[PDB]
Parts: C-alpha cells; sequence; structure tokens
C-alpha cells in the first residue's frame, strides 16, 4: 500500500515530562527506596 | 539536674555558593553574588 508513486513510504521511558521553576524542561525520574540490599 | 555542654569534634564554617533545582543539575535557584574563592 504505497501511495505516491515514486517516493519512500513515509515512517521504556524512566523520565517524566514537567515544567521547571524557569520554563523549560523538567525530568522527573522514578523515586529511590533506600532499602537495604542483600549484598 | 541541669547540663553543660563540652566541644567534641568538628568546628566548620560552611560559605553558601549555589543552590540548584535539579538533582546536581537542573536551573540555578539560589545563587550568592558575595562569594570570594580561594
Amino acid at each position: 500500500e504505497i501511495l505516491e508513486p515514486f517516493v519512500d513510504p513515509p515512517r521504556d521511558r524512566n523520565y517524566r515530562i514537567e515544567k521547571d521553576a524557569n520554563g523549560g524542561i523538567r525530568y522527573v525520574y522514578d523515586e529511590i527506596d533506600p532499602v537495604y540490599d542483600s549484598d | 539536674t541541669d547540663i553543660n555542654l563540652i566541644e567534641i569534634g568538628p568546628r566548620f564554617v560552611l560559605t553558601p555558593i549555589i543552590i540548584q533545582e535539579g538533582s546536581f543539575g537542573g536551573p540555578i535557584l539560589y545563587e550568592n553574588k558575595r562569594f570570594i574563592s580561594p
């Protein structure tokens, strides 16, 4: 199913999109729980 | 009975330089425009 006969056919996230204090882009990651590891 | 204080250990002074919003980056929230570096 190609529409235009001689062109090329058109063609796990760890952060959150949040507005920062200044007004740009701020990334919010998964918080760290302080549970002690088995090792 | 009352209590008195006897000093133990670390006697040290903290000149504020900067306070950021991010974990170790992000926008600057507080900047101390007095600091004279060594």
